[PDB]
RNA sequence: ACUCUGGUUUCUCUUCAGAUCGCAUAAAUCUUUCGCACUAAAGAUUUCCGUGGAGAGGAACAACUCUGAGUCCAAUUUUUUGAGGCCUUGCUUUGGCAAGGCUA
């Protein structure tokens, strides 16, 4: 067996890496729950900018440890989805359109 | 060699070569034959009991072994 | 028994049976610098020997640090004994008691309290980082204590996965490991019989975190259960060292065979593991099933798709199995009780090993007399009982017997601080779930209920109605000295009692914790570092006393010197004018105080020894030489009391009736000091004319000590006075770049740096400085906020140095809040620090 | 699978007091202080009993292994992790 | 897989040493092998007639040992 | 042993040059060998089958044995057994008288 | 450290008047000159004699290969 | 080395879940706190976005990889022999047993 192989450097640089890229398998987020700039303002407050910037890292920083303090667990429930129900009903129907039609149909339908 | 796994744990009495009896409890046993019997008993002829406990003898001397007693709780 | 407990490999009746052997128990402790892998190794073990308890995939089950901050921190704060049950290589099965210690330079006390009652040490050192601040101390305090070296170079993936050094610079950064840890130990021991090198078995190397433990002779054994036909004992011992192997001739040189050949070790141990770690966490969907076919292991498929670190970690598991290795080094270089048993009563036992109860304990055996000697006190979760720790030396302790405990101050002639208790329960501790039984025999450790009334620190347990001329154990020497200081004060004065018995509870936890009160009712604790006191406040304020507590401004403790001979020959007579001494005091020679407080010299001594070592070290004659009357404070203080009084001008019969109250009288005084009421260092007393009075109606008592005292006051003033500070040593690691950020962060507070250097085969560099104490309160948050958090230090105690300013000078004025200069330092550390006391506001020197 | 159980308990009795019996009707007593795979056994502190009932002390001994007839071992070894 | 009996804590010391017929011998230990077929140097007989008979430089046959003593303190 | 070969036919060379050919004689030949064995015994009959360790299954055979009274030499038949190889002195085929 | 096998082949090389006793017959011993030995101390003496200790009558038996399984310990002279 | 389970995917339904149930983070109501409540904190409840576990039903292709289970050793160290024969005493269950002395 060779010492290393062609993707034994690259190997390696995965274990430092951040999740998710530490890993090799998981399970699929949402893409909203998603933030992709959490870990730049939990850096320290960036020296030179003007004070805006700055400010708005201490702000942002701000909510951020609220939402992670007054957190509640979720409650504990019965599975019960709305949309499940609704197409169980005669009174709707599935299709599959584009998405820039269903939004031209959602606009007029709230007009 | 399941013949001997089936004996374990069931008190034993084993003959010797000199006509020496080991009446115990059948623990473990190898190759070569070597028998562990714990709370194990000897018998010897004029009659006589000596209890000696956690014996291993050698392959050598031991001849012919049969159940006794059922295995204890 | 009869106790649930998690479901072990062994079985607790093997356990009990095992600790009436006293040749098959090991009593070791782990010690090491911060964060070296101390702890892993303890779970790394009882995983291996309970199969329920595991660690979690993505967290470490610590497992022995149970306390709350323990948890928070990820620092070790307390000493965690574990009692497990170890197979060996060959299948044999020893009692292993193991004392997990806190790697922080601050809580060295815990240390010093696993060692007393072990018998030998297992150092860990992290492999990159090598050998630290506290990895030597810990070496010389346990070659001081004679215990049993042996080194575990953990964290050995490191060198693969992070700094991915070549296996043959691998094989040099752990050759030079164990180099610099063989010369630490030259230096601190003179007999050659601590070679510690893997060819000898005493050097482990391990990777907890990966599951990873292995000797040389562990390494051969895989070999020889592999291919059968290899003698692994004599395979090991080519394993290490400049010797090469020749395939041709399948023999073993010296020498290399041509070229490009690599060294035994590294042949046939660094680069098998480098290869399987380089598979598992590079290959591991392409070429890993294989190779793990070729080794012969065989992972299940809900096991191959496991994250890549718990995949190495089973991995390296069923590689590698038990940890063999580190019993096989803790079975054959470190003694059993039984073997131990002599050097321990030699060292620690007051009574010396000659004594005839001193015989007995260093037989080690369990059917004589009763001689535990306990070290540690553990508070239940209720924080209102506690639990003696310690081990049974002699004899074999009962539960529900009858037993007398000895306090620290217990001699054979003052027979009042032994008191009568009765042993409610005995549990064989283990690191979280306590094993109660009903008998302990000699050589084991046992958590016993009942005796933690009338316990401080430290006790001897022994028998009543027998053992009369029993003796105590000797109180730990611990390797720091405390110096930060910090005052209490509870919000409400109405529960005043309520934190008195919480500060006597803190004071029964942290053995060097030193709880005073001061003279103006100011309750004062003397602790090592900000960690260590802030730890012992977190305590005292959520577990023992639930009440509200004022913490003080953090101060460190001075003492108080000379830096001339005195002008005038002061002179003090008894309030009978009768009797009459005079004295002069000096300065003492450089590096004599160290030489006294480290009992390189000691009155205990022939006063023909004396008088031939001061000779020869320090240019004294025969006359002064043997002059000596007492040695400062204490036994060991850091002052002399010298006697100049010529045979013609006083009778010599008539000084020795007042010898021994002058000895008392200066004592005395040392201890309180003029200055601030601090302790008096490296100060040379001389008394030049003694007028004795004949009458002793009229000398002796109360007369002459204050006098003696009054006179070394007067004596000390006029030589010129000044203060010390505590001076503490920090060492820092930080990247090349920071280097230059950590000289900025120490040229604030007074710091001056002595060397900065490489750490070799690491990215880092280490610089260490002298610091003083006081200016030292929030350098460590400094350092790591300047630069941060790339850079971290570790501080403790070194020396004493002088402050700059000269504290008998009335000229200088001082606002309340603003920063001195160094100019006049020692003027308002000496005037605050006498109304800290509550004294008058300034001296009055006279004679 | 190549060593076999009865072994491994002769290894686990090296320290305690063990009796010896060799095919002489000697009787060993002692304690053991090491053993191999085969029955070779180096003992110590040895009451030993011949076949006419003389007893001697004798400190050290080392008894080839293919010469036992049987050992008597010390009960605690019943709970050896390896005898279950 | 024969492995050599551990003997070298016996090295060149004085041993006593019996035998299958009820013979008894007596020497210093110089060398063995994994059959331990056992040297013996200053080698002395004393059969059971009650007379020893010094010979020197001999080998025994390992399958005939019986038991091995070492009368010099090891 | 420095023949490790897998087909390894040398114990019946064994068996037609070396010394046991002798029994593999009356196995092909069928005579009537005659066996002392270790119990101050001995056995005349026919050999069937044996090996390497000289343990062989006979067919009708006669064993005497003398007990002391003084030695009178005893005979019992039987009619199929087996030997084990260890348990012998020597054998002997039957000498041809004609 | 001298291994008994090169012990028989010094024994071979100064063709010493080798002395063998015999596995459980203490009576008999056998005397005369080694010539080799083999992996099993099977070994070949040329001038052998049979000692016996009630009788003591030495007879020559010529040169003899004694088994191994039958020795019990070699002496000079 | 020969045979018998277990599959995976998808849709729906039921129950439990204080587990970062969610490596993300909304809204409403009530109470308290001080300001003087988007620019503010605490406690509690609720609703939403949407989860895991188990169980049940439907329907699409893979069926023995995997998880399991049932299915070459005669020469010292053990299993290819130092075995058997003679003498005395106590008791003979008159077969001989027990110990010792022997010969091989
Ligand atoms: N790379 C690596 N990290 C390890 C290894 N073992 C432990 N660690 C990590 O290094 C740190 C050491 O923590 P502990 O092992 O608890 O520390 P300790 O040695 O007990 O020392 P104290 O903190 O003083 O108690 C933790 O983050 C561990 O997870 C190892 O083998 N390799």
């Amino acid at each position: 067996t060779p010492l290393y192989t062609d993707n034994t450097a690259n190997g390696i640089a995965l274990l430092w890496a951040p999740r998710p890229f530490n890993l090799r398998s998981g399970r699929t987020r949402r893409a909203l729950d998603i933030p992709l700039v959490k870990n730049w303002y939990r850096e320290h407050c960036p020296a030179g900018q003007p004070v805006k910037v700055r400010v708005s890292y201490q702000k942002l920083l701000k909510y951020y440890v609220l939402n992670a303090l007054k957190h509640r667990p979720p409650k504990a429930q019965k599975k019960r989805y709305l949309f499940r129900s609704f197409k169980a009903t005669k009174f709707f129907q599935s299709t599959k359109l584009d998405w820039v039609e269903v939004g031209l149909q959602v606009c007029r339908q709230g007009y | 060699s399941s013949k001997m796994l089936q004996h374990i744990d069931y008190r034993m009495r084993c003959i010797l070569q000199d006509g020496r009896i080991f009446i115990g409890t059948f623990k473990a046993f190898d190759k070569h034959m070597n028998l562990i019997l714990c709370d194990c008993d000897e018998f010897r002829k004029r009659e006589e009991k000596r209890v000696l406990g956690l014996v291993l003898l050698r392959g050598e001397n031991l001849v012919s072994m049969t159940v006794e007693g059922p295995p204890p709780k | 028994m009869e106790q649930t407990l998690p479901v072990t490999v062994y079985e607790m009746d093997f356990l009990a049976d095992l600790m009436d052997n006293s040749e098959l128990i090991r009593n070791v402790t782990l010690c090491g610098h911060l964060h070296h892998g101390k702890t892993c190794f303890v779970d790394c073990l009882i995983e291996q020997t309970h199969p329920e308890i595991r660690k979690r995939y993505d967290q470490d089950l610590c497992y022995t640090d149970i306390l709350f901050t323990e948890q928070e921190r990820g620092v070790g704060i307390k000493s965690t004994p574990v009692t497990v049950v170890l197979p060996d290589t060959k299948g044999k099965s020893y009692l292993f008691n193991i004392m997990d210690t806190p790697g922080h330079v601050n809580f060295s006390d815990e240390v010093t309290a696993g060692l007393r009652i072990s018998d030998g040490v297992v150092l860990f050192i992290d492999a990159a980082e090598g050998v630290m601040l506290n990895t030597e101390r810990l070496i010389k305090h346990a070659v001081q204590e004679r215990l049993a070296v042996t080194v575990c170079i953990n964290k050995i993936d490191r060198l693969i996965l992070e700094l991915k050094l070549p296996p043959t610079d691998a094989y040099y950064k752990l050759r030079h490991i164990v180099d610099e840890v063989n010369g630490l130990i030259s230096m601190y021991s003179t007999d050659e019989n601590l070679i510690l090198s893997p060819l000898l078995g005493n050097v482990c190397f391990s990777s907890s975190q990966y599951s990873i433990c292995f000797t040389l002779g562990s390494f051969a054994k895989i070999y020889a259960d592999t291919f059968g036909d290899i003698n692994y004992q004599e395979f090991a011992k080519r394993l290490w060292g400049d010797i090469y192997f020749n395939p041709k001739t399948r023999k073993f040189t010296k020498k290399a065979p041509t070229s490009s050949s690599q060294r035994s070790f590294v042949e046939f141990i660094l680069e098998p593991l480098y290869k399987i770690l380089a598979q598992v966490v590079g290959d591991v969907d392409t070429s890993l099933p294989r190779t793990l076919d070729e080794l012969g292991i065989h992972l299940t498929k809900e096991e191959l798709k496991l994250n890549i670190r718990p995949l190495l970690r089973l991995v390296c598991k069923k590689f590698f199995g038990e940890f063999t290795g580190f019993v096989d080094m803790c079975v054959q270089h470190i003694p059993s009780p039984k073997v131990g048993a002599k050097p321990k009563i030699e060292h620690t036992y007051t009574g010396g090993v000659d004594s005839d109860l001193g015989e007995a304990m260093s037989d080690c055996d369990p059917d004589g007399p009763l001689m535990c000697h306990t070290t540690k006190m553990y508070s239940t979760d209720d924080g209102v009982q506690f639990h003696a720790f310690g081990r049974v030396l002699s004899g074999t302790i009962h539960a529900g017997q009858p037993v007398k405990v000895l306090g620290e101050n217990y001699t054979l002639e003052d027979e009042e601080d032994s008191q009568i208790c009765t042993v409610g329960r005995l549990w064989i501790s283990v690191a979280r779930y306590h094993i109660e039984v009903n008998r302990v025999p000699a050589g084991n450790w046992v958590l016993i209920e009942g005796v933690d009334q009338p316990i401080v620190k430290t006790a001897t347990i022994t028998e009543p109605r027998g053992n009369e001329e029993a003796q105590i154990f000797r109180p730990l020497k611990f390797n720091t000295t405390s110096v930060i200081k910090i005052a209490v004060e509870p919000v409400n004065p109405s529960e005043l009692p309520k934190m008195l018995d919480g500060l006597r509870k803190v004071n029964k936890s942290y053995p060097s914790l030193t709880t005073k009160v001061e003279e103006s009712g100011e309750h004062v604790i003397l602790g090592t570092g900000e960690l260590y006191l802030d730890c012992v406040m977190h305590d005292l304020r959520k577990m023992y006393s639930e009440i509200d507590i004022k913490v003080a401004d953090p101060v460190v403790t001075f003492c108080e010197t000379v830096v001339e001979t005195s002008s005038l020959k002061c002179f003090a007579e008894t309030p009978n004018k009768k009797n009459k001494i005079t004295m002069i005091a000096e300065p003492l020679e450089k590096g004599l105080a160290e030489d006294i407080e480290n009992e390189v010299v000691q009155i205990t001594w022939n006063r023909k020894k004396l008088g031939e070592f001061f000779q020869t070290k320090y240019d004294w004659d025969l006359l002064a030489a043997r002059s000596i009357w007492a040695f400062g404070p204490d036994a060991t203080g850091p002052n002399i009391l010298v006697d100049d009084t010529l045979p013609s001008e006083v009778d010599k019969a008539l000084l020795g009736s007042v010898k021994d109250s002058i000895v008392q009288g200066f004592q005395w005084g040392t201890r309180e000091g003029p200055l601030c009421d601090e302790l008096i260092r490296n100060v040379k007393f001389k008394i030049l004319d003694a007028v004795v009075a004949q009458e002793p109606l009229h000398r002796g008592g109360g007369q002459i000590i204050p006098t003696a005292r009054r006179v070394v006051y007067s004596a000390f003033l006029m030589a010129t006075p000044r203060l010390m500070e505590p001076y503490y040593f920090v060492e820092v690691q930080a990247p090349a770049d920071c280097v230059s950020a950590v000289y900025t962060v120490l040229a604030r507070r007074r710091g001056h740096v002595t060397q900065d250097a490489p750490i070799p085969g690491s990215p880092l560099y280490t610089i260490k400085a002298f610091i003083p104490a006081i200016d030292s309160f929030g350098f460590e948050t400094d350092l790591r906020t300047h630069t941060q958090g790339q850079a971290f230090s570790l501080s403790v105690f070194h020396h004493w140095q002088i402050v700059p300013g000269d504290p008998l000078d009335k000229s200088i004025v001082i606002r309340p809040l603003e920063p001195q200069p160094a100019p006049h330092l020692a003027r308002e550390f000496m005037i605050k620090t006498r109304r800290r006391k509550g004294l008058s506001e300034d001296v009055s020197i006279s004679k | 699978m190549s060593i076999g159980v009865p072994i491994k308990v002769l290894h686990e009795a090296e320290g305690h007091i063990v009796t010896c019996e060799t095919n002489t009707g000697e009787v060993y007593r002692g304690k053991l202080i090491e053993a191999e795979d085969n029955m070779n056994c180096q003992m110590s502190n040895i009451t030993v009993t011949y076949r006419d009932g003389r007893v001697a002390q004798l400190e050290q001994v080392y008894i080839r292994g293919s010469k036992i007839r049987f050992l008597i071992l010390p009960d605690m070894l019943k709970n050896a992790p390896m005898l279950k | 897989k024969a492995h050599p009996p551990e003997l070298k804590k016996f090295m060149d010391k004085k041993l006593s040493l019996k035998l299958n017929g009820g013979r008894h011998v007596q020497g210093i230990l110089r060398g063995f092998d994994p059959f331990m077929n056992l040297v013996i140097d200053e080698c002395v007989e004393m059969a059971t007639s009650g007379q020893q008979n010094n010979i020197g430089m001999v080998v025994i046959r390992g399958n005939s040992i019986i038991m091995l003593e070492a009368l010099e303190r090891v | 042993e420095m023949t490790p070969e897998e087909l390894q036919k040398r114990e019946e060379e064994e068996f037609n040059t070396g010394p046991l050919s002798v029994l593999t004689q009356s196995v092909k030949n069928n005579t009537q060998v005659l066996i002392n064995c270790r119990n101050n015994k001995k056995l005349l009959g026919r050999v069937k089958a044996f090996d390497r360790h000289c343990n062989m299954v006979l067919e009708n055979v006669k064993e005497m044995w003398t007990e002391v009274s003084k030695p009178v030499n005893k005979d019992r038949y039987i009619s199929k057994m087996f030997l084990r190889g260890d348990s012998v002195i020597v054998v002997l085929r039957n000498p041809l008288i004609a | 450290m001298v291994q008994p096998i090169n012990l028989i082949f010094r024994y071979l090389q100064n063709r010493s008047r080798i002395q063998v006793w015999l596995y459980e017959q203490v009576n008999m011993r056998i005397e005369g000159c080694i010539i080799g030995f083999d992996e099993y101390m099977n070994l070949v003496l040329d001038d052998a004699e049979e000692i016996h200790s009630k009788t003591k009558s030495r007879k020559q038996l010529g040169r003899i290969m004694l088994k191994g399984d039958n020795i019990t310990l070699l002496q000079s002279v």
